[PDB]
């Protein structure tokens, strides 16, 4: 259609192998991170233990909580604790679980999927125990004896991987580009022959080989990048790169509003 | 022992080097400065400024 | 135990609980950062203050009287680098040489004509880096194959502030005599000096921090033919000894003027092994390129040496105790592996290996060798305290 | 016990702009803008597209030091053309990049089944 | 006990427990009332 | 405002002593006495021994970016370097040697007939051809 | 000591992976990582490197 | 007076409480707290060669250089720290359990056996890495290639003890000594 | 039925102190008594392997053969401060101080003699 473009190779559920060409290294880059930690999510904040009988300690399974991964689909139509003019959390702002686990059957383990949603979703995709396991109980929180009980009560909020890697959903990104040493971004180590002794990309074969009898390019510049999006859940490997695109977006937006809110004084 | 040498407005923690610190400086942790004080008298040079820090 | 041990410094309040010190500023206390504690004083009195600030400060500090000469340079990253930097091979284009010259504090906010402007319009490191250098700062060196025209680009020479020639390391900005800091300190002041570091460094450290560097394995290992060629130095080795104890249980060797036949037989055992391991590892030191990253980190003067690369990519060494290779603790053997008897350097404690690649004896020997030193340096370092004490008092 | 509380990583604290613009001496027409709470991610790309519009006679960006999320952003430009505004192209042509970004990875996607 | 001071400290010590290797290490270990004692001998092979 | 040096030279050889990226190459002159030495970029302009260069100098046509599309181009060659001249040596009888480095790429001219026209300054532009 | 959710190094999850694992090994008898879908070591290591202690705690009475 | 406090420099939660007889019928009781201790930019680190270190600063993944595989350290250490240190074999582990790491097999470092560098550097090229370790960069904050290349690979490292925040300590005019009238001794007793 | 009380009641084996070491001959690797393992150079006993020489401390490291022995004298006491578990009853033990690392890891690497110092199972 118009500037950058994106052509899109083998993809699935779990992630988003592509193309991007006609931009610059810098603004891919920058787009790269922005996924890595700044796309609004849904994590358990705070734990309320009651009773524990656990051999793991309080704030260690309530470590693990706060990676469980929750949804993030609607998470957009939500606030931050911080915005919401309510005095702590609510349904507004917060999705509130329960977890209750009794030592019955004579190791009883507890997976997320043990998990409640007692306060209001109001009809939106968000606070679901994203479970991908082959059974259906993705993510074993922990296991117990005989007659250990274990009651909790959390309380899931917005927030990001600044604030957290609890957050982030991206989880792992491939980048790479030029895979045949052509722009010099790189000085090979080798004991005889570079070539030989390191090994070729599968990212070589949709770009030009080098060809000898030409010359040093100088003029060229980082073009096309060789990408994988890979997803943990709460957000679909596609949208972990569209909301990716558009949160970079809304930042260059304030940047130049901030600006005009500097000029009228 | 107590007079040829004693203990002394003095603190003490782990250092490692930061590479955007000018040669003569030494950052030190808030906690710590929180807690070394500095008798400055009063003076209408620095009334206003010590008024504040001391509110 | 310096007039440098203790130094006033300017207060940053910063977070994290540690203090923050600059690296230039390292050597005068001797620390390092692997878990090292530092004392902080505060001066109390008006005077006081003044006191500490204007013969305490660390600039005042830069020139040491004890040794005449500087006593703090540039270390490790911010050193090391600074080499690659200057070489004639690196260049950096526009977009860098940018926040590069941004970096630098002073800039007085104009961009040096390009080293370049043909094709492509470039820099190079000897440039900018210069661009820390003040004016009026005149150096001139001269190492080996060093003429107006540094062929090998050695020796260093610096005009009304700007690099003309030459490569920046440890000779030309370490707590060194010439040093290019023991001459701003003299010609501009401990203030400016004392700025000069800190801009030598956030451009060069920031430079590295986007060419980055390494070390692995990969540059402790001799060429192919290099580890062979080498193994044959200490058989042709190992015989010239073999030959020398058989001329020797024979009689057929006279007594040098003043030692014993055997204190004799020794001494040139001794020479011989050690000549055969100086050059084992030789060998190998002009077999590493100039890319080999252990040989640039001994260039730059950053860390390391010869003797280094040698232990590790070609021959250990002789260990030693007492000064007389690993003795005969169980009647007439080193270990109750060996006949007795056995007179030989397998046996004396010769490490013919290289970490790359010791044998139960050699490793032992080498052991003993080692204790005998941990054992001063647990010694010496107490004893050695006793006799400053007394000068002092 | 002495580290900050990780929102101070992106939260502007107590009357605090995004945005402060400081003239520059050094130099005829040239400006350094303070970016609070931002890093890299922000400043570089906003440093790259003004080595775009051939009208910018300078751009370089940095981070003072790691500790603060901050940065300072210094631009010069040619005669009579204010890089203030130099800032909001360079930044409009960003967005639209990405605009246009967003879009050819949204049709393209649909064409997917797996 | 009594004023018979003039006996020898260290024969029985606090029991490390910061690591498993660290308790292992702690029992095996060996003493030796006072720059060749030090040593590392053949013997000690 | 002017021309300091002209003169085609030949390569009379190229060296690359431990240089991924640079050769500091030597030739003689086609008219006279004068020799030349030249560090220079073997990335950005290949040569080798047996080459016809010509060779320029003088001072002329903060640093703009391009933009000057439109402007002054005394670029008529294929490299063009800035940089500055440190010693001036006499090498026996009247023959006189100016030293010019740039920015860390070293030069050195021999020959005697600039009495008049290389100066002593920091300006200075190498200019080369085909 | 129980298994760790989501891998240190990168972020992808895998405490569900731990039965699936030690179960590949006990019966199918077997690449159990690989097919897990446990691709570069830094989760890799993750998983072949947990030695759950839970067992042994969980042995203990009240 | 003779309850006891939580040492002033502390904190936490109360982790268990107990009440005992004593031979002498007395009352017998131990109180024990809990906390989690993070690790924080000044706490001590170290493999198993004598290469100790403490921490520095703290970046995150996106600040933090990496490899196209995604894969990113966990861990940076200086190469300043091999040359002179010698210990090699820190090196070999490393490449060693990277091997290991990706092959699932257990990596043996067992003393003087038959095992070199010249093999696990072959091992490593049948997953598919340099054979050396080296792996190419992508500098964290412009995405640029780094000119070099790296010593990439799993280690072993052992947290030890040494936490910052357990010996940071600051006084001015504190509890004085009594004899004496100096200040008193040791950062516990202020 | 075949412990080590056997391995010595069939003069297999044979326990030598120090003294009597003097007047025996001791072969290394069993066995052997390529262009890259080290260089290797009457017999009444043999020895059980090498690697035994050493104690709880060394055993340990990866390679103790590849690093300067200095250093390995310095990871030897700096074991006896890592963290980890160093019992597992540990949560019924009302002891002042004691640290358990989160989540322990059994090396990517390690020494065969490890497997007598149950390091595998207390990282
Ligand atoms: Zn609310
Ligand atoms: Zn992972």
């Amino acid at each position: 259609s118009k500037e950058p473009k994106v052509n899109i190779i083998n993809a699935q559920d779990d992630e988003v192998e592509l193309m991007l060409s006609d931009v610059n290294l810098s603004l891919a880059n920058s787009l790269r991170r922005t996924m890595l930690a700044e796309v609004p999510t849904l994590a358990i904040d705070l734990v309320e233990i009651k009773m524990n009988t656990s051999v793991l300690a309080d704030e260690f399974i309530s470590h693990r909580l706060g990676l469980i991964p929750l949804v993030s689909e609607d998470v957009e139509e939500m606030k931050y604790s911080r915005d919401c003019t309510c005095e702590d959390y609510c349904d507004e702002c917060s999705v509130v679980l329960e977890l209750s686990a009794r030592h019955e059957g004579e190791t009883t383990d507890v997976y997320s999927s043990s998990l409640i949603k007692v306060s209001g979703p109001g009809n939106l995709n968000v606070g679901e125990p994203v479970r991908r396991d082959d059974y259906d109980q993705g993510i074993l929180l922990c296991k117990l004896r005989n007659h250990q009980e274990l009651n909790i009560r959390c309380i899931a909020k917005k927030g990001i991987a600044k604030e957290h890697a609890k957050w982030s959903p991206c989880s792992a990104i491939a980048f790479e580009y030029d895979p045949h040493n052509k722009l010099k971004h790189t000085d090979f180590w080798f004991e005889v022959d570079a070539k030989k002794e390191w090994p070729d990309s599968k990212y070589a074969t949709w770009e030009e080989p080098p060809k000898p009898g030409e010359v040093f390019d100088y003029k060229a510049k980082p073009n096309r990048f060789y990408m994988t999006v890979e997803t943990t859940g709460s957000l679909k490997a596609n949208q972990v790169f569209s909301r990716g695109i558009k949160t970079l977006q809304e930042k260059l937006a304030n940047v130049l509003f901030e600006l005009e809110n500097s000029r009228p004084a | 022992g107590n007079l040829m040498g004693k203990r002394v407005f003095s603190a003490r923690t782990v250092i490692s080097g930061d590479p955007n610190l000018e040669l003569d400086q030494v950052g030190v942790p808030i906690s710590i400065a929180k807690t070394l004080s500095y008798p400055e008298t009063v003076t209408q040079y620095n009334i206003h400024r010590l008024t504040e820090y001391v509110r | 135990l310096h007039k440098m041990s203790m130094m006033a410094h300017r207060v940053k309040v910063m977070p994290y609980s540690t203090f923050r010190l600059n690296l230039s500023v390292t050597s005068p206390y001797n620390a390092d950062f692997d878990g090292d504690e530092m004392n902080l004083h505060v001066p109390q009195s008006e005077e006081t203050r003044a006191e500490l600030s204007q013969l305490c400060a660390v600039p005042l500090q830069i020139v040491s009287p004890q040794s005449n000469k500087p006593v703090m340079g540039i270390v490790q990253d911010t050193l090391c680098g600074v080499r690659k930097m200057t070489l004639r091979d690196t260049f950096i284009e526009y977009e860098q040489v940018m926040n590069m010259l941004f970096w630098v504090p002073s800039w007085d906010g104009v961009v040096p004509q390009p080293a370049i402007l043909k094709p492509k319009p470039l820099w190079t490191g000897k440039q900018l880096l210069s661009i820390a250098i003040p004016s009026g700062i005149h150096l001139q060196r001269t190492d080996g194959g060093n003429s107006l025209l540094s062929p090998k680009d050695n020796g260093m020479l610096i005009v009304d502030g700007k690099v003309m020639f030459g490569v920046v390391d440890k000779k030309t900005v370490g707590s060194g005599g010439g040093g290019l800091i023991h001459t701003v300190m003299r010609e501009k002041g401990p203030k400016i000096c004392a700025e000069l570091f800190g801009n030598i460094q956030k451009v060069v450290n920031y430079w590295l921090l986007h060419n980055g560097f390494s070390i692995g394995i990969g540059d402790a290992i001799a060429d192919a033919s290099t580890m062979k060629e080498i193994t044959h130095a200490i058989s042709s080795a190992k015989e010239q000894v073999q030959e020398i104890i058989y001329k020797a249980q024979h009689n057929e060797l006279e007594l040098k003027p003043g030692m014993t036949l055997r204190e004799s037989f020794e001494g040139e055992v001794s020479r011989t092994l050690n000549d055969a391991r100086d050059s084992a590892g030789r060998s190998a030191e002009m077999n590493l390129k100039d890319l080999n990253n252990v040989k640039q980190m001994v260039s730059a003067g950053s860390k390391g040496s010869f003797i280094n690369i040698a232990q590790m990519s070609a021959c250990v060494g002789q260990q030693m105790v007492e000064g007389k290779r690993i003795a005969f603790g169980f009647a007439d053997r080193s270990l109750p592996h060996f006949t007795k008897d056995d007179f030989s350097p397998e046996s004396k404690g010769f490490v013919e290996n290289s970490y790359l690649r010791l044998t139960p004896q050699e490793f032992f020997f080498h052991a003993m060798a080692g204790r005998e030193g941990l054992i001063d340096t647990a010694v010496k370092t107490a004893e050695t305290g006793y006799i400053q004490r007394r000068l002092v008092k | 016990m002495n580290a900050p509380d990780r929102f101070e990583l992106f939260i502007l604290p107590d009357d605090v702009p995004k945005l402060k613009i400081t003239p520059d001496s050094r130099v005829p027409n040239c400006i350094i803008i303070k970016f609070e709470r931002e890093d890299h991610t922000l400043a570089n790309l906003l440093r790259e597209e003004l080595a775009l519009y051939p009208d910018v006679t300078f751009v370089a960006y940095k981070v003072e030091h790691p500790l603060f999320a901050n940065f300072v952003m210094r631009l010069q430009t040619e005669e009579g053309t204010r890089p203030k505004q130099a800032l909001e192209r360079a930044c409009a042509s960003i967005i639209n990049k990405l605009k246009t970004l967003d879009h050819k990875f949204n049709e393209e996607w649909n064409i997917k089944n797996f | 006990q009594k004023k018979a001071m003039s006996s020898r400290a260290g024969v029985s010590q606090v029991l490390n427990r910061y690591t498993y290797s660290s308790t292992l290490s702690h029992l095996r270990r060996t003493n030796t009332p006072i720059a060749k004692p030090r040593q590392l001998h053949n013997t000690h092979w | 405002s002017s021309a300091l040096f002209d003169d085609i030279f030949t390569v009379q050889t190229v060296d690359n002593g431990r240089y991924n990226k640079v050769s500091r190459i030597i030739g003689i002159s086609t008219t006279n006495a004068i020799k030349l030495t030249l560090d220079i970029n073997n990335e950005m302009f290949p040569v080798s021994q047996d080459d016809s260069l010509t060779v320029t100098l003088a001072n002329s046509l903060s640093w703009r970016p391009p933009k000057p599309t439109d402007k002054s181009l005394a670029d008529d060659y294929d490299y063009v370097m800035f940089g500055t001249v440190y010693k001036f040596e006499e090498g026996d009888e009247d023959k006189i040697k100016v030293y010019v480095s740039f920015g860390g790429l070293l030069m050195c001219l021999e020959g005697g007939y600039k009495s008049l026209a290389s100066l002593k300054q920091d300006n200075l532009y190498i200019l080369i051809r085909r | 000591m129980i298994i760790p959710v989501r891998c240190f190094s990168c972020g992808k999850v895998v405490g569900d992976k731990w039965d699936a694992y030690l179960r590949l090994l006990e019966e199918g008898k077997q690449d159990a990582l690989d097919e897990l879908k446990l691709k570069r070591y830094c989760c890799r290591r993750m998983v072949l490197t947990h030695v759950d202690l839970i067992e042994k705690f969980l042995r203990y009475n009240p | 007076d003779a309850s006891t406090p939580l040492r002033s420099t502390e904190n936490g939660i109360v982790d268990q409480v107990l009440l005992t007889t004593n031979q002498e019928g007395l009352k017998f009781v131990k109180v024990r707290m809990r906390t989690t201790k993070v690790p924080q930019i000044g706490d001590k680190f170290a493999s198993r060669h004598g290469q100790k270190g403490t921490i520095g600063v703290t970046y995150r993944h996106e600040d933090m250089p990496f490899s196209a595989e995604g894969i990113v350290p966990d861990l940076i250490i200086n190469p300043h720290a091999i040359p002179s240190r010698m210990t090699v074999a820190h090196l070999i582990e490393c490449l060693l359990s990277k091997v290991g790491s990706i092959r699932g097999y257990e990596g043996d470092a067992t003393p003087f056996t038959d095992l070199t560098v010249d093999a696990v550097s072959n091992l490593l090229r049948d997953n598919g890495y340099q054979s050396r370790g080296f792996e190419v960069m992508y500098n964290g904050h412009t995405g640029k290639k780094l000119m070099a290349q790296v010593f990439f690979g799993p280690t072993y490292y052992q947290r030890l003890r040494h936490m910052v925040d357990d010996k940071i300590h600051a006084r001015a005019r504190g509890p004085v000594q009594v004899l004496t009238r100096q200040p008193v001794e040791g950062r516990s007793r202020d | 039925v075949y412990g080590w009380s056997s391995l010595v009641t069939s003069g297999v084996i044979e326990y030598v102190d120090g003294e009597e070491e003097e007047t025996i001959m001791i072969a290394m690797t069993p066995e052997d008594l390529d262009t890259a393992k080290r260089i290797k150079p009457t017999f009444t006993h043999c020895e059980i392997h090498p690697s035994m020489i050493l104690g709880v401390a060394a055993s340990i490291i990866p390679f103790p053969d590849h690093n300067q022995s200095p250093r390995n004298t310095y990871q030897s006491a700096m074991g006896k401060q890592a963290m980890g578990v160093f019992l597992t009853n540990y949560n019924v033990r009302m002891d002042t101080m004691a640290n358990i690392l989160y989540y322990p890891q059994k090396p990517l690497a390690k020494t065969q003699a490890m497997e007598y110092l149950k390091f595998r199972e207390l990282p």
